[PDB]
């Protein structure tokens, strides 16, 4: 009843957080310190989260610069592509809300005006070791879902 | 046929998005038609709602993964308008940290350029070396990219006690590395079979291109603005400038990697001549006293309080300021009129012209060898739509 | 080669047996020994080992409970309180 | 009991592609400075797990296919025949003790380029049949070299029965003789499998806007472990073509341990090989195979002909 | 350390050790502990037949020796 | 037999786990080339040569390896000869 | 000075011409990058165990923002508005009015932590050391509002901080 429907949350949230496969959109500086993260000495392939995702296979969206509003619209189509469960991590001040360029003309003054957002990582850019807690933030919320335990009681 | 790249590869990558809208018969390419614009942010309108110190932040987030040197440039312009000259110290230091800059740069270029082409594994090496040069603007600056560091009059502090030696262990092995990244690639016949005579321009074509940096030297042209104006105390270095002789991606992959060779060799000479003294000029009307002086010296907390309000101002006057930058001659046109404010700031990327080339280095050239060709020009679209 | 297994050994050893040895092992995925440097008022202990690698060098085992959370499984950087924050990070040589 | 030796073969290959994955990424990661998988579970013996159930519960891909019959055919086909090219294989007894089991394996991988245009046929996107045409087109000029091969060192063999190649090398691996013809072969088989540095589907789709999965997780993952069973499947063949094992009939055993060791090693080069170099230009393999392996293949299978008999070395043809 | 990836692969090998294994000791305990007899030939497979008549019990392994005569 | 009910299953299990994964998970709710039409020609030319070639383990077996050898060797050759022609011809290009 | 990169004649010789053959047929230059890429395979990787090991920093990082006291507890902060004309983000917001004991004092205090790009100036500009960029960086949030901070959350990360911004501008004050 109440206890298989407990435990089989557990097993699907451990199975999702533990294969959390990132698609990045690396749009400016932010990216750098992606790729930093990805390379040896945090090495987020040892979490589980791959290096190479297609937008198709991709479980979290990781917004890794500012967005434009050339670039609004194409961001929004790959979301809307990325099959669920699907998580959006804003990386930096300028995904976050605009950053530096938050009074230009041509910038969207947050990414969560296109997609809704999971976590909000700080900084400009955030440090590689700032973005992996961010990261390891995101599993601990995928943790504490009760998708069946929801549906049991609907 | 009609074909549109994405907009990035599946891998982490940070030099932006592009629509490249290609034109294909078969295998080969006829037309290429870059749509930038993505990264497009108004940095040049934002900069004349701040003061010329407000501003300098801007210049690290252009091509931003040549940092300090983009400040360089920045800081150059703003001192020739003000008639002022950096402090001999503050000069060596932006010339040690200008090629630990030149050195993240062509990490970057070379092995994203190899990455996109399959070739991953030298990716992972060389970060973990561009990690220990983090390290090294995280301590001078307290930031890992965005220092903010070097500015008009100098840079903003002295050098924390035991960094230089830091420095010196990190460059006796850096050499080594370069030679691991050259056993995968220089000699591997893949590598060679995807560069060689790929992305060919001519000398004549390159110049009135606006090409410049390795775009330029790959072609055999002996052009090097360190060599030819030199700015800082670049006059006082010895180096090498490598230069080309087929134009082509393998030509200039080799100039990359020989200049890393060469930025060790400059960084050699800078730890070891680096002068004592103060760090940024000594007029409070231009750089901020120290914080000792601010607290006790009246004129001292008047010119603190004047520098962070209204900033200094800058005599009336244009001008156009270049520098060597890693993807080559970075420069900014730079209008004062008399205030604190500058009324108008061009930025003069080098990968905008390069990339405005794509098309005409395309030619003749099949779908795979796109993107080896954008490596070659070594792009990245902060600075190229600012 | 014998010496590298009892190393090895060792360590199962240096965790209090093999209880504790599996308990690092699937708490923190490191089973290496470290000098103890100190223990927090929440529990977080403090190790240290400077024949490893900078980086390495010095690790935080987390307390298993924190502020009434039971962070056995569920733990994060913020834990470490200010004062170890600036040993942990290397901002300074004196814990 | 011949039931329950089929389930002994299909469950553990399913378990051992399942593993591949993780010591594909633990030896990349490796080779690149790091680790790979270590927090999923120890040393990261959970993470296949993980990442199994992780794309089964996914949201299906909605199936935009213009042709329902040849969407599910084509992983079907894929895993089924992946499955198949295992039963003759002696480790060192086959589950089937077949004849002409050589011309059984060319017959049956000959078949697996189904899957690959079925699969772009139905995906309903131009983009997608292009780079079904491609990969076929590949897999097929590889299938030449792969044949002639394969002949050539039957010509030392003289049957077509895998459990005769055992025989053939109880002296001596088949690579001293053949080592040109094995080094042909290895490579051919990196292009056969669309492996690096010729994993063109790969690099090519990751270019062209347009050039998708076009299938669910859940069948998308079906695809992949048939082409993981016949990395293994090809590298297990290599060892028992060129490196033969010797059997002791009283201890089976024994050389199945030898055996499997020099198949590891062999799909651990596998990954060694995609650490190491950037990728080929589809026009580049094709030219790699058109004007290089296939030329040198033809001479030395002149020479494989007339060895045997200038020698007076020809085997026996039981 | 490098050899941590070897637990990965002791994990694969064995399941790659199980197929080969299974098949030689179903083979014995199917053919009274014998190796399963190969039949490629129809001299091969006559004599197989034969076998089958001569044991009596209708199993072509099951041998007869001299104390049959 | 055997043969028939191994490939019974191997497939039947692939069409039961493609089946159930097209199923199952439904249950949770939320421009023509000549140049590649003619490598495909090519290959069929030279995988019927093929086909001639795979008796040989079997053919160097008879008392009449005179004949056998040149045979054997002319039909090699004329598949070289094949590929000759398509490269001087340029059909093995791709520009 | 200049250098050539790739101007180099290949030798003619039949020995060097064998030894190119011998590369091109036998795949040594091939050979050679596998033996790099096995030597790493056993190199210790550079891999540390985050969060149980962390990536060193300096006492000049610039992280999470704070408001500081004196030791008497007084704010340090007297609202003179420098900080907030020099952001470069114009991300620091200040009202103020005399405190009912008469001190001046700020009444506002909001920093938008996503505007902000963490650039150290606000502490440059500071006179009496008030607000600071702090040594902290994992404080990601699941919900925009979160970062918009306002002066009981920077005072609350002052107190909470306090003992290790003190030591850090102690380590770095001789600098500046
Ligand atoms: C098919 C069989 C599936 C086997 C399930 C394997 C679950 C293993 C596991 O959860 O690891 C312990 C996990 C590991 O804990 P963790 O994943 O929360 O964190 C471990 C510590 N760090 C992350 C710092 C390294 O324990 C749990 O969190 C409870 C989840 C149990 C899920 C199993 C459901 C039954
Ligand atoms: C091999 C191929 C087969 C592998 C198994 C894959 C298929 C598993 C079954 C998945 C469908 C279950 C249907 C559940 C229906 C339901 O309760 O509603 C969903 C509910 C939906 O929530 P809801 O009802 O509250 O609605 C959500 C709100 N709206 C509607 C507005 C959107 O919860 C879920 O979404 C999660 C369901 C997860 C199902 C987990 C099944 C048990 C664990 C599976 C382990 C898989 C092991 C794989 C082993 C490795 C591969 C062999
Ligand atoms: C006594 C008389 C006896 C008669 C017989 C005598 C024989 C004498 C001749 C012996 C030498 C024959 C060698 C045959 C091997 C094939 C050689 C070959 O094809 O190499 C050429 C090919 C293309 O190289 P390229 O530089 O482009 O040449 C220019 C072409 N226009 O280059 C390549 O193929 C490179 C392939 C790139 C991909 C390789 C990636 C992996 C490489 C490492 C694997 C190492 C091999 C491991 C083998 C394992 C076997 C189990
Ligand atoms: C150049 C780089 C290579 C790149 C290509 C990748 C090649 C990988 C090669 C992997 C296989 C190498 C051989 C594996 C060694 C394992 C040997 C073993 O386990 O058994 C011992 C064996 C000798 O015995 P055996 O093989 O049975 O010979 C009897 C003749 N029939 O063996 C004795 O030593
Ligand atoms: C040890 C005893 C012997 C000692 C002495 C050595 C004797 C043997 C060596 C001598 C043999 C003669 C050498 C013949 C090779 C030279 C042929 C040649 O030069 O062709 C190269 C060239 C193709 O090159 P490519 O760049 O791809 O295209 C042309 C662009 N210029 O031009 C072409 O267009 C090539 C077109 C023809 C290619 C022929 C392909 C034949 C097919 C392979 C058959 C191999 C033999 C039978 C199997
Ligand atoms: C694989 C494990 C790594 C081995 C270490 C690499 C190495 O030492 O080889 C380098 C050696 C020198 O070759 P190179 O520097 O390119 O100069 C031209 C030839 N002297 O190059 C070599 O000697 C490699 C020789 C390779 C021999 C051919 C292998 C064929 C495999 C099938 C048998
Ligand atoms: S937040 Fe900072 S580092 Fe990130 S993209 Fe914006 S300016 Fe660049
Ligand atoms: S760090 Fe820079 S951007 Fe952030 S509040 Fe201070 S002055 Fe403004
Ligand atoms: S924090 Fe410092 S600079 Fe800002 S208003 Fe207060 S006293 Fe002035």
């Amino acid at each position: 009843g109440e206890y298989v429907v407990a435990k089989l949350d557990d097993l699907i949230n451990w199975a999702r957080r533990s294969s959390l496969w990132p698609m990045t959109f690396g749009l400016a500086c932010c990216a750098v310190e992606m790729m930093h993260m990805a390379a040896p000495r945090y090495d987020m392939d040892r979490f589980g989260v791959v290096f190479r995702a297609s937008p198709r296979q991709s479980d979290v969206m990781i917004v890794a610069g500012t967005l434009t509003n050339k670039m609004a619209p194409a961001l929004r189509k790959v979301y809307d592509q990325m099959p669920e469960p699907r998580y959006v991590v804003s990386m930096g001040s300028c995904a976050n809300g605009g950053g530096y360029y938050h009074y230009s003309y041509s910038v969207v003054r947050g990414c969560d005006r296109i997609v809704p957002v999971d976590i909000y990582v700080p900084g400009c850019p955030p440090t590689a070791e700032a973005l992996l807690y961010g990261i390891l933030q995101l599993q601990k919320k995928i943790k504490r879902e009760k998708r069946l335990r929801i549906w049991y009681r609907r | 046929s009609n074909l549109t790249l994405n907009f990035g590869p599946q891998h982490p990558a940070a030099h932006g998005v592009l629509r490249l809208v290609m034109e294909l018969s078969g295998e080969m390419v006829r037309k290429c038609d870059p749509h930038i614009g993505l990264l497009h942010r108004g940095t040049e309108k934002l900069i004349e709602y701040k003061t010329y110190l407000q501003a300098l932040p801007y210049f690290d987030r252009l091509d931003y993964v040549s940092m300090m040197c983009n400040e360089q440039a920045y800081s150059l312009a703003v001192e020739k308008l003000l008639n002022i000259r950096p402090p001999p110290r503050a000069q060596w230091i932006r010339v040690l940290f200008g090629e630990i800059t030149r050195l993240l740069n062509h990490i970057m270029a070379v092995t994203t350029h190899a990455l996109d082409i399959g070739a991953m594994t030298p990716f992972f090496w060389m970060f973990e070396e561009r990690e220990k040069m983090f390290e090294f603007y995280e301590r001078v600056s307290g930031a890992r990219m965005h220092a903010a560091y070097v500015r008009p009059g100098g840079v903003h502090q002295d050098l924390p006690l035991g960094l230089m030696d830091d420095i010196y262990e990190f460059s006796k092995n850096f050499s080594l590395r370069i030679d691991e990244l050259e056993e995968m690639l220089t000699n591997n016949r893949i590598w060679r079979n995807r560069t060689v005579d790929i992305g060919i321009v001519t000398a004549e074509d390159a110049l009135n291109y606006g090409f410049s940096g390795v775009m330029l030297r790959g072609s055999g042209i002996q052009w090097d603005l360190r060599k030819t104006q030199p700015y800082d105390v670049y006059d006082q270095v010895e180096f090498d400038v490598p230069i080309g002789s087929r134009g082509d991606c393998y030509d200039r992959y080799l100039c990359r990697v020989e200049e890393m060779r060469q930025s060790i060799r400059i960084i050699s000479q800078c730890l070891n001549k680096m002068p004592p003294g103060e760090i940024k000029v000594d007029d409070a009307k231009v750089s901020p006293p120290k914080r000792a002086e601010m607290k006790t010296s009246m004129e001292s907390l008047i010119h603190h309080f004047k520098l962070y309000t209204e900033g200094y101002q800058v005599p009336p006057g244009a001008t156009y300021t270049a520098i060597e930058a890693p993807k080559g001659e970075f420069g900014v046109y730079l209008v004062s009129d008399g205030s604190s404010r500058p009324y108008r700031c061009k930025i003069k990327a080098p990968g905008f012209a390069h990339l405005a080339g794509l098309d005409k280095m395309s030619k003749g050239h099949m779908l795979a060898d796109v993107v080896a060709i954008i490596g070659t020009q070594d792009i990245v679209f902060g600075e190229v739509d600012r | 080669l014998l010496q590298v297994l009892k190393r090895g050994l060792q360590q199962v050893s240096g965790h209090g047996g093999l209880r504790g040895y599996l308990r690092v092992l699937f708490r923190a995925n490191d089973v290496r020994v470290g000098t103890l440097v100190g223990e927090d008022k929440y529990g977080n202990k403090y190790y240290e080992d400077n024949k490893q690698f900078f980086g390495r060098h010095r690790w935080v085992i987390y307390t298993t409970e924190m502020n009434g959370k039971n962070t056995f499984w569920d733990v994060d950087g913020s834990m470490v309180p200010p004062e170890w924050h600036r040993w942990l990070h290397c901002m300074t040589d004196d814990p | 009991m011949f039931m329950i030796n089929i389930l002994m073969l299909i469950i553990p290959i399913l378990l051992a592609v399942a593993f591949l994955t993780l010591v594909e990424r633990k030896v990349l990661g490796y080779m690149q400075l790091r680790k790979g998988p270590n927090v999923v579970g120890p040393y990261g013996l959970l993470q296949p797990i993980a990442d199994a159930i992780k794309l089964f519960i996914k949201e299906p891909l909605r199936p935009a296919t213009s042709s329902a019959s040849m969407f599910i055919l084509a992983p079907i086909m894929a895993l089924g025949l992946a499955l198949t090219m295992w039963i003759p294989l002696p480790m060192p007894y086959p589950l089937i003790n077949m004849n002409l089991g050589v011309l059984f394996m060319l017959a049956m991988s000959s078949l697996a380029v189904y899957s690959i245009l079925w699969s772009g046929w139905a995906s309903n996107s131009k983009y997608a049949l292009i780079g079904a045409l491609r990969a076929v087109a590949q897999t097929i000029s590889y299938e030449v070299t792969l044949a002639i091969i394969l002949l050539s060192v039957l010509l030392m063999s003289g049957s077509f029965t895998l459990s005769t190649l055992i025989t053939t090398q109880e002296q001596m691996w088949l690579i001293l003789p053949a080592w040109p013809l094995a080094m042909m072969w290895f490579i051919s088989t990196l292009a056969e499998t669309n492996r690096a540095p010729f994993d063109l589907t790969e690099g090519e789709s990751e270019l062209v806007s347009g050039f998708n999965v076009e299938y669910a997780a859940g069948p998308f993952a079906l695809f992949f472990m048939a082409e993981y069973a016949n990395i293994i499947m090809m590298n297990i063949f290599t060892a028992i073509l060129f490196l033969g094992t010797s059997h002791n009939p009283h201890m089976p055993e024994l050389y199945t341990i030898n055996f499997t060791i020099k198949s590891l090693l062999l799909t651990m080069s596998f990954l060694w090989i995609r650490a190491s170099y950037p990728r080929f230009r589809y026009d580049q393999l094709m030219h790699l195979l058109w004007k290089n392996f296939l030329p040198l293949t033809l001479a030395l299978c002149m020479w494989h002909v007339s060895l045997p008999i200038l020698t007076s070395g020809i085997p026996p043809q039981t | 350390m490098w050899f941590e990836v070897l637990p990965g692969i002791a994990v694969m090998g064995v399941c790659l050790f199980i197929p080969g294994m299974a098949t030689a000791r179903i083979h014995r305990f199917s053919n009274g502990g014998k190796e399963k007899r190969v039949a490629h030939y129809p001299y091969q497979w006559y004599l197989m037949e034969r076998d089958r008549r001569v044991s009596g019990v209708n199993r072509s392994y099951v041998s007869k020796g001299l104390e049959n005569i | 037999m055997n043969l028939m009910l191994a490939l019974l299953t191997n497939f039947t299990l692939a069409t039961l786990l493609v089946i159930i994964a097209f199923w199952l998970p439904q249950l949770n709710v939320y421009p023509f080339s000549m140049k590649f039409f003619l490598v495909a020609i090519t290959f069929l030319l030279f995988d019927l040569e093929i086909a001639l070639l795979l008796p040989l383990p079997w053919a160097s077996q008879t008392a009449n390896l005179n004949t056998m050898l040149t045979m054997a060797l002319f039909l090699i050759i004329l598949l070289a000869v094949s590929l000759a022609y398509e490269w001087t011809q340029k059909g093995l290009e791709w520009t | 000075t200049y250098k050539y990169v790739n101007l180099r004649e290949p030798s003619m010789d039949m020995k060097s011409v064998t030894d190119r053959a011998a590369q091109t047929l036998l795949w040594t230059e091939l050979i050679r990058g596998l033996g790099m890429t096995l030597s790493y395979l056993f190199r210790e990787p550079a891999t540390i165990n985050y969060p149980f090991e962390k990536g060193p920093l300096s006492p000049r990082f610039r992280g999470e923002h704070a408001l500081r006291r004196y030791p008497s507890g007084e704010e340090r902060c007297i609202a003179c508005k420098l900080c907030e004309a020099v952001c470069p983000a114009q991300a620091i917001t200040i009202e103020a009015e005399p405190r009912a004991d008469g001190s001046r004092r700020t009444t506002r205090y909001d920093i938008d932590m996503t505007k902000c790009i963490y650039c150290g100036f606000c502490q440059e500009a500071c006179p009496v050391d008030a607000i600071v960029e702090g040594p902290n960086f994992e404080f990601s949030t699941e919900t925009h509002e979160e970062l918009l901070y306002n002066k009981e959350k920077l005072l609350n990360n002052g107190d909470k901080w306090e003992a290790e911004i003190a030591a850090n501008i102690q380590a770095d004050y001789l600098y500046r």
